[PDB]
RNA sequence: AGCCAGGAUGUUGGCUUAGAAGCAGCCAUCAUUUAAAGAAAGCGUAAUAGCUCACUGGUCGAGUCGGCCUGCGCGGAAGA
């Protein structure tokens, strides 16, 4: 329980809030919220944020560390956000974004027409690369995977909608 | 150089010392001289803690008891059967 | 040459040109049934090579008990 | 398979199999086996309990075996009603005790000792654990 | 995947955690090392 | 002087300015040529004479400049024909032949001294004394 | 335990040198220093390079690692 007793700190221009269990953080890039659990207590500070494992259940030190570091990925989020590039590896497969829509062409005989939820925005500069952006590490982690669900990286030549960041696992063809 | 920490015990029998090893403790024996034997508790998990050395085994035992210690010899050890504690050790007061 | 580590080939060392990198080495007769079909198949067709004689060498223990009908 | 040469009898009745056991402490070598439960172990699994951690150390030191079938347990054939006499033997076993030295043996390392019993063990239908010679 | 009622860690990098209560082994390099129930 | 993409810390003959299918795979994997490398090699390849092992160090530069530091007989070789023989191994301790002193090697250390400098000049002998223990042989003084 | 600098390797060490360069494994098990360094486990590999591992030289700043004896629970556990 580093993390949990690690304090959250809340640099300018951010606004937090603190009402009850149902935290609202508020700063650059819009507004979340997200309501935490009893096991864990909440006091502001100065200017930082501190949490703790409030009485009655014991294992509150397993929950506030949960409980810290999510708003730890929504600090972050509405100062910054963050973005999930990736990799559509393959001969004849291109990604365009109309809005908010993205029209997957990965070798299908129906055209994948996906759409995205609210809160985040696609860039297509590559038409092998995807570059979600978004506040949350939570709704873009989703998404990137949901990505990966029409067509995962298959271990001889990664044929897929692999992460740019992640090398992926190909094995030997071996044979003929 | 081991130091032992041990009573006299009362009450002795078949049942009575069942009593006492679902205690913690155990009973023995120090005997040998021109004088009466001494049935003597002694803790179990302590002297069970040191009994792997062979310094517990080749040395004059300092047993105290009511004040009074003793130098004894380790004569034998009635350990039990399959769990790795042990039900009885004789002192020989050398 | 992993895969002719497998067919006993007696290697001999690696060797480079202009365009292609050339390694020659010992084969048995018996595992040289189907060569090239395996060759080309470990290559994208962009290999050669050429069988030469050279002795009737040693046939280890494993070689020397199968033929025997 | 381990088996009595020239016995008095053929058969033996068959016996209760209660308290405890003699052979308690690591008497030959350094590392026994000693058993904590409380069954039989016929003649088959004597033989192949050895021979597991025999080629786990492959030549390695003394083996001792401290336990050897005297029991002649029967069995009546198929399709056979009850009574007509007793049946003729099939197997022998030897009645373990709580606190009974299995298999034991020297000249090994300890580690590998503790490794090789592990081998033996499984192929037993008592629980054992890994003693150690003690000094007395 | 494999169903064997004992698991053993085969590997170094082979981690066991409990899914959904039950043991679950999974691995970062060998995908054949995944195993579950024991 | 770069880091490691292409530097290949192996050579055998000096005399022997051809690189025999031993030592080929090194220079094929980057595509060395030694034939006008041979030309670099024999201005201090004469400097030595035949009989005694030599390694290179090969460092290729960014303009495809290729360029080497090469050597003299390093730690191992030297002390096999101190010994008379270039081998006789494969038996460290169940094998004993010849004891040589370190006096002697002290001289053949400053040898090493100019060619591959190993750290401390005894417990470089030390260290390849160690190595006449790992051929087998014997060493006294 | 991580993060950056690392991998403190003489030794392309025999050998079988076609290569077995710490890593084919038999062996010596030498030594450099011995503030961070075994003449070595492991996939990877023709063989080096390799990323690591043993180990943290500086960063942070608190408790921590694995067995033993056991109380109560889980999985093992599929029938008309």
């Amino acid at each position: 329980s580093r993390v949990a007793k690690a304090p959250v700190v809340v640099p300018a221009g951010v606004d937090v809030k603190i009402n009850g269990q149902v935290i609202t953080i508020k700063g650059k890039n819009g507004e979340l919220t997200r309501t935490l659990n009893d096991a864990v207590e909440v006091k502001h500070a100065d200017n930082t944020l501190t949490f703790g494992p409030r009485d009655g259940y014991a294992d509150g030190w397993a929950q506030a560390g949960t409980a810290r570091a999510l708003l730890n990925s929504m600090v972050i989020g509405v100062t910054e956000g963050f973005t999930k590039k990736l990799q559509l590896v393959g001969v004849g497969y291109r990604a365009a974004v109309k809005g908010n829509v993205i029209n997957l062409s990965l070798g299908f005989s129906h055209p994948v027409d996906h759409q995205l939820p609210a809160g985040i925005t696609a860039e297509c500069p590559t038409q092998t690369e995807i570059v979600l952006k978004g506040a949350d590490k939570q709704v873009i982690g989703q998404v990137a995977a949901d990505l990966r669900a029409y067509r995962r990286p298959e271990p001889y030549k990664g044929k897929g909608v692999r992460y740019a960041d992640e090398v992926v696992r190909t094995k030997e063809a071996k044979k003929k | 150089m081991f130091t032992i920490n041990a009573e006299v015990r009362k009450e002795q029998g078949k049942g009575a010392s069942r009593r006492l090893r679902a205690a913690n403790k155990f009973p023995a024996i120090i005997y040998g001289g021109k004088e009466a034997p001494l049935a003597i508790e002694l803790d179990h998990d302590k002297v069970m803690n040191m009994q792997a050395k062979a310094e517990f085994y080749s040395e004059v035992l300092t047993i105290v008891v009511d004040g009074k210690e003793i130098k004894v010899k380790a004569q034998d050890v009635q350990r039990h059967p399959y769990k790795p504690k042990l039900q009885h050790i004789d002192f020989v007061r050398a | 040459i992993g895969d002719l580590s497998r067919r006993r080939g007696m290697l001999k060392g690696q060797e480079s040109e202009v365009t292609g990198v050339k390694i020659h080495a010992e084969v048995p007769l018996s595992e040289m049934f189907g060569y090239a079909t395996q060759l080309r198949s470990l290559t994208k067709g962009r290999a050669s090579y050429t069988m030469e004689f050279l002795k009737y060498d040693e046939a280890p223990s494993n070689v020397a008990q199968a033929v025997i009908e | 398979m381990l088996q009595p040469k020239r016995t008095k009898f053929r058969k033996m009745h068959k016996g209760r199999n209660r308290g405890l056991a003699q052979g308690t402490d690591v008497s030959f070598g350094s590392f026994g086996l000693k058993a904590v439960g409380r069954g039989r172990l016929t003649a088959r699994q004597i033989e192949a309990a050895r021979r597991a951690m025999t080629r786990a150390v492959k030549r390695q030191g003394k083996i001792w075996i401290r336990v050897f079938p005297d029991k002649p347990i029967t069995e009546k054939p198929l399709a056979v009603r009850m009574g007509k006499g007793k049946g003729n033997v099939e197997y022998w076993v030897a009645l373990i005790q709580p606190g009974k030295v299995l298999y034991e043996m020297d000249g090994v390392p300890e580690e590998l000792a503790r490794e090789a019993f592990k081998l033996a063990a499984a192929k037993l239908p008592i629980k054992t654990t890994f003693v150690t010679k003690t000094v007395m | 995947m494999k169903v064997r009622a004992s698991v053993k860690k085969l590997c170094r990098n082979c981690k066991i955690v409990k899914r959904d209560g039950v043991i679950r082994v999974i691995c970062s390099a060998e995908p054949k090392h995944k195993q579950r129930q024991g | 002087a770069k880091k490691v993409q292409a530097y290949v810390k192996l050579q055998v003959a000096a005399g022997m300015a051809n690189p025999s299918p031993p030592v080929g795979p090194a220079l094929g994997q980057q595509g060395v040529n030694i034939m006008e490398f041979c030309k670099a090699f024999n201005a201090k390849t004469d400097s030595i004479e035949k009989g005694l092992p030599i390694p290179v160090v090969i460092t290729v530069y960014a303009d495809r400049s290729f360029t080497f530091v090469t050597k003299t007989p390093p730690a191992a070789v030297l002390l096999k024909k101190a010994a008379g023989i270039k081998s006789g191994s494969g038996k460290p301790n169940k094998d004993k032949v010849g004891k040589i002193s370190r006096a002697q090697l002290q001289e053949i250390a400053q040898t090493k001294a100019a060619d591959m400098t190993g750290a401390d000049i005894e417990a470089m002998t030390r260290s390849i004394e160690g190595t006449a223990r790992s051929m087998g042989l014997v060493v006294e003084d």
